[PDB]
RNA sequence: CUGACUGGGGCCUGUAGAGCACUGAUAGGGCUAGGGGGCCCACCAGCCUACCAAACCCUGUCAAACUCCGAAGGGUCCCAG
RNA sequence: CGCCUCCUAAAAGGUAACGGAGGCGCCCAAAGGUCCCCUCAGGCGGGACGGAAAUCCGCCGGAGAGCGCAAGGGUAGAAGGGGGCCUGACUGCGAGGCCUGCAAGCCGAGCAGGGGCGAAAGCCGGGCCUAGUGAACCGGUGGUCCCGUGUGGAAGGGCCAU
RNA sequence: UCCCCCGUGCCCAUAGCGGCGUGGAACCACCCGUUCCCAUUCCGAACACGGAAGUGAAACGCGCCAGCGCCGAUGGUACUGGGCGGGCGACCGCCUGGGAGAGUAGGUCGGUGCGGGGGA
């Protein structure tokens, strides 16, 4: 395993502060990150230039991992959707890669968001997971202007072993997720 | 509400029972590996073999193969030759494959 | 991981405009960014960038008191 | 007047009218009741006539509860055709009613008023009826 | 005036053909059915149309295993 | 069977005898069928080819 | 001697009845998306409704092509008269 | 006007009417065999474009989804969804039955030949099932090399397949 | 022969949902790793291998609680095989034998076989 700064920050600073703040009787009861699942709901590729090999590439640069395709469960009219059609990507970051991503997201990406005024305090699950949406992929340090054909966003799920919203807030906030209110 | 494990397990066991053989069932824990040869007509085990019971050693795979041979031995001595391999929820591979090859060398018929 | 489908992750330095340097990993060894957590307004306590006004308007006009009582 | 807003089937075989009411036998909402003494298909028009007469007795006041509903379609061949050539067309809907059923109940009105309304309503029904008032037996069902 | 109806299909003569306790021979059809109303049990085959039949000469036996469904067995003689 | 779903025979490629009749869709499956079949003449499986019925 | 019929025993069944768990129907009430309408507005949200009313819930019902149930009987095989 | 599904049909089977309702006259080279893996609809919550419904995350959710098409039965302990290898959508037969006036229709263990998948147990003689069909006569085509009008051929036929 | 656990069956919810509690010596899990066999339409999540620092947090096992779920009498009734009556009819009754469904009382937070491992 890699020494990656944020990972260590978790074990060194966040771990204990949490045990203080909520008083766990058990090493496993304390909140862990489980997985960060990034999704590009896309379908701007339904027919058109269904070469979103372009996006799979972009995501593979950002996460260091190649996404797998998602396809439509049922045929849908008004979106022009025949069943089986490639409409999305999903890359599931775990372990080291999950940390490396989150590191750069927190350090560099979110800063680079236009008029960024903090993440949303309310985007919390109620079973203690967080989700957040990006509008563009130029946010990440790996993707320059020069290399992009068209602006595309994404959904980020961050999945925690917390049982409650209130605990999961502490974990992500302590790790450094900037919340607006 | 069953799990992929509970299903997988049923699905293979169901096929094996259908053929009516004595079934060589295999349990594989994080540390050990056990083997009952069971008669399902009677709901009974006829011969056992475990890494736990053989106080066997180290490399899990090599160990498996050993319980494998062990099982066959007590088995032929009881007149059992033919039998059906119950890979449980386990891919026939690894420790299980190893156990299987061992009961084979051991002379078990399958 | 599956071979041949995944871009390599190597030690990588992200350099911000504040003059901050981040020791992290990427598919690119050296990256220059225009902003980061160390210098971003929202992050930097509450650095009220350009507009430290206190509104300023509109009671706070005050030119002047010279109308009489 | 009363009829199903929709049905799985347009025509129903006729069936039979043997036995006492299946249920619907005890007063269950208002104070006084009108129970069927003999079996019939009660027509939607007859139900509605019974109702209207009761509100007419009350003028303003009372609550009428209707406890039978015409979901049975009534079929009839056009005039003068001969037998065969398919089943008749639906001409109305009836509510099957076997002896014992509380068809109507009233509440919120004096006794002499509930009595008379149910009497007049009775005269609109093509069967014999008895007026009942709520007992403990009703309350215990 | 006329009818859009008027049709129906032949009866298929479905159902159990040999009841519990009845002596059968290998091949005897035991159950004729749509889908698996009875499942093949001990010494009982199922043909492509769900038809249950005796695999050996013997005696028929029924078995109701609750959520597991009902079963036709043939017990050797 | 239809104009598009046709009947066809399968001919053993070694001894040239037609051994099987079957059907295919010629819009979906325009190439001539090739299937390994048991040839009773040759007493062995043999690649058989679609040949016109 | 195997018969009709009968005794005992096993297995098969979905009707009478009944029920409402499914498919649908359904009166009223409760709760509550959605509309209608009235206050108050176009600065976009409010508020009130004895209006029509989805889903859900309670009370009370309906069904050949409904059934969570479910007989009496019936059928078949074995032994026996 | 034949065929399928439900009801009528009186709890075995069967059961009529110009009785009540619907379907068929196809299809699939995978939508077939086998090995391996996977599990639904829907509800609430969360999430850029993104909406009641596209894709993602969480919880609940036994089956109300799916199963090419009508209906019914069946079915996740898969018949549903994904992948790999494949052609058993076998050839020679066929114990024993279902059904049944006939003729038809249907199910089929097993043995042999030569195969497919599987480590094996084993499965595979098309398809979850029940419609998707047409006797005989006459003729076509491929095969066989059985008959060949004194004889050798040939004509023409038979036989197997279509 | 008794207690705990691990396998595997049988009865097919009186076994389930939920709330609470409890267990790590042993066993089981999670766990530590991903070189190696093997693997992800991406992901060592799964499957798989090699391990033994930790923890019973998750899962599982065992207890407890009747809010839901499930089971459910007795009594009476509906209906009915057979035998009789009545009504012009819709329909209604008697006898003998059978006898529900709803509901009420009540029950249930499983029982049991085989083999292992540990304990007394
Ligand atoms: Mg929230
Ligand atoms: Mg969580
Ligand atoms: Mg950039
Ligand atoms: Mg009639
Ligand atoms: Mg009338
Ligand atoms: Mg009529
Ligand atoms: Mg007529
Ligand atoms: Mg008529
Ligand atoms: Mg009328
Ligand atoms: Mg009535
Ligand atoms: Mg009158
Ligand atoms: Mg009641
Ligand atoms: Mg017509
Ligand atoms: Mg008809
Ligand atoms: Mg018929
Ligand atoms: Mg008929
Ligand atoms: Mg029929
Ligand atoms: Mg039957
Ligand atoms: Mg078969
Ligand atoms: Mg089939
Ligand atoms: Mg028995
Ligand atoms: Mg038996
Ligand atoms: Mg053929
Ligand atoms: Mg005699
Ligand atoms: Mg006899
Ligand atoms: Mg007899
Ligand atoms: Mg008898
Ligand atoms: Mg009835
Ligand atoms: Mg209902
Ligand atoms: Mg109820
Ligand atoms: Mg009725
Ligand atoms: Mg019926
Ligand atoms: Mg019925
Ligand atoms: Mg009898
Ligand atoms: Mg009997
Ligand atoms: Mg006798
Ligand atoms: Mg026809
Ligand atoms: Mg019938
Ligand atoms: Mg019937
Ligand atoms: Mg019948
Ligand atoms: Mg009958
Ligand atoms: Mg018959
Ligand atoms: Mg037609
Ligand atoms: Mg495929
Ligand atoms: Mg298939
Ligand atoms: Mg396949
Ligand atoms: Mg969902
Ligand atoms: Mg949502
Ligand atoms: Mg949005
Ligand atoms: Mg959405
Ligand atoms: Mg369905
Ligand atoms: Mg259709
Ligand atoms: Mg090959
Ligand atoms: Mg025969
Ligand atoms: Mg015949
Ligand atoms: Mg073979
Ligand atoms: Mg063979
Ligand atoms: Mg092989
Ligand atoms: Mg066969
Ligand atoms: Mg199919
Ligand atoms: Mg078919
Ligand atoms: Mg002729
Ligand atoms: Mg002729
Ligand atoms: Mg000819
Ligand atoms: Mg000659
Ligand atoms: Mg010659
Ligand atoms: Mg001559
Ligand atoms: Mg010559
Ligand atoms: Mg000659
Ligand atoms: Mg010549
Ligand atoms: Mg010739
Ligand atoms: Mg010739
Ligand atoms: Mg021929
Ligand atoms: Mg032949
Ligand atoms: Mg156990
Ligand atoms: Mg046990
Ligand atoms: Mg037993
Ligand atoms: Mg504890
Ligand atoms: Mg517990
Ligand atoms: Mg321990
Ligand atoms: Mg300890
Ligand atoms: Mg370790
Ligand atoms: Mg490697
Ligand atoms: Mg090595
Ligand atoms: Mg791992
Ligand atoms: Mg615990
Ligand atoms: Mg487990
Ligand atoms: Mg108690
Ligand atoms: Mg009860
Ligand atoms: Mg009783
Ligand atoms: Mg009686
Ligand atoms: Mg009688
Ligand atoms: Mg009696
Ligand atoms: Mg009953
Ligand atoms: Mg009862
Ligand atoms: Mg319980
Ligand atoms: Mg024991
Ligand atoms: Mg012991
Ligand atoms: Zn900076
Ligand atoms: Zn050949």
């Amino acid at each position: 395993p890699l020494d990656v700064a944020l990972k260590r920050k978790y074990y060194e600073e966040v771990r204990p502060e949490l045990i203080r703040r909520f008083g766990y009787q058990n090493v496993w009861e304390v909140p862990r990150l489980e997985k960060v699942v990034i999704n590009q709901g896309l379908g701007e590729a339904k027919e058109d230039a269904r070469i979103l090999e372009k996006a799979a590439q972009e995501l593979a640069l950002i996460t260091g991992q190649k996404p797998a395709v998602t396809r439509a469960k049922k045929s849908i009219s008004n979106f022009k959707l025949r069943k089986g059609m490639p409409i999305g990507l999903r890359v599931t970051l775990r372990r080291d890669r999950m940390w490396i991503f989150l590191e750069k997201l927190l350090n560099v990406a979110l800063p680079r968001i236009r008029d960024f005024r903090g993440l949303n305090p309310n985007s919390f699950d109620g079973r203690g997971n967080y989700n957040l949406g990006l509008r563009e992929q130029l946010i990440f340090p790996e993707i320059t202007y020069d290399m992009v054909d068209a602006l595309r966003g994404m959904d980020i799920a961050v999945v925690t072993t917390a049982e409650t919203d209130e605990e999961a807030r502490a974990l992500l906030e302590l790790l450094g997720f900037p919340f607006r209110k | 509400r069953l799990t992929a494990y509970e299903r997988r397990k049923f699905r293979v066991r169901n096929r094996i029972k259908r053929t009516g053989r004595l079934r060589l069932s295999v349990f594989r824990s994080l540390k050990h590996i056990y083997a009952q040869i069971i008669d399902d007509e009677k709901g009974v085990t006829l011969v056992s073999a475990s890494s736990l019971a053989l106080k066997l050693k180290g490399n899990k795979t090599e160990v498996a193969r050993q319980v494998g041979r062990a099982l066959a031995e007590k088995a032929l001595a009881l007149g059992i030759k033919q039998v059906a391999f119950d890979r449980g929820p386990y891919k026939y591979h690894g420790r299980v494959k190893a156990l299987a090859e061992g009961a084979r060398e051991g002379g078990l018929e399958f | 991981m599956k071979e041949g489908i995944h871009p390599k992750l190597v030690p990588a330095r992200i350099i911000c405009g504040c003059g901050n340097v981040i020791e992290t990993y990427s598919t690119k060894p050296e990256i220059y960014v225009e902003v980061c957590s160390k210098c971003h307004p929202f992050y930097t306590g509450q650095q009220r960038f350009v507009d430290t006004e206190g509104r300023v308007e509109r009671f706070q006009r005050r030119y002047g008191d010279s109308y009489r009582k | 007047m009363l009829m199903p807003r929709r049905m799985k089937y347009r025509k129903q075989q006729r069936g039979r009218l043997k036995g006492a009411t299946k249920g619907g036998d005890y007063v269950a909402f208002g104070d006084y009741g009108l129970v069927a003494l003999e079996p019939a298909w009660i027509t939607a028009q007859q139900i509605e006539a019974a109702r209207v007469a009761m509100v007419r007795h009350f003028r303003r006041g009372g609550k009428i509860f209707i406890r039978i509903f015409p979901d049975k379609p009534y079929t009839k061949k056009p005039l003068e055709v001969r037998m065969g050539k398919g089943k008749g067309n639906v001409e109305g809907y009836v509510a099957v009613v076997k002896p014992g059923r509380v068809m109507f109940e009233v509440a919120g009105v004096t006794e002499e008023q509930a009595m008379e309304a149910l009497r007049i309503a009775g005269h609109k029904l093509p069967i014999k009826t008895k007026i009942v008032r709520r007992d403990a037996y009703d309350e215990a069902q | 005036g006329s009818t859009r109806n008027g049709r129906d299909s032949q009866a298929k003569r479905l159902g159990v053909k040999r009841y519990e306790g009845q002596v059968v021979r290998a091949g005897n059809i035991l159950v004729r059915q749509r889908g698996t109303r009875f499942k093949p049990g001990k010494n009982v085959g199922m043909g492509r149309d769900f038809t249950l039949f005796a695999l050996v000469d013997g005696v028929v036996e029924f078995q109701d295993r609750g959520r597991l469904g009902r079963y036709v067995h043939v017990r050797p003689l | 069977a239809s104009e598009v779903r046709i009947k066809l025979l399968l001919e053993c490629t070694e001894c040239k005898r037609r051994n099987y009749a079957t059907e295919k869709n010629k819009r979906n499956t325009p190439n001539k069928l090739e299937l390994r079949k048991y040839c009773p003449w040759c007493r062995k499986h043999t690649v058989h080819r679609e040949v016109k019925i």
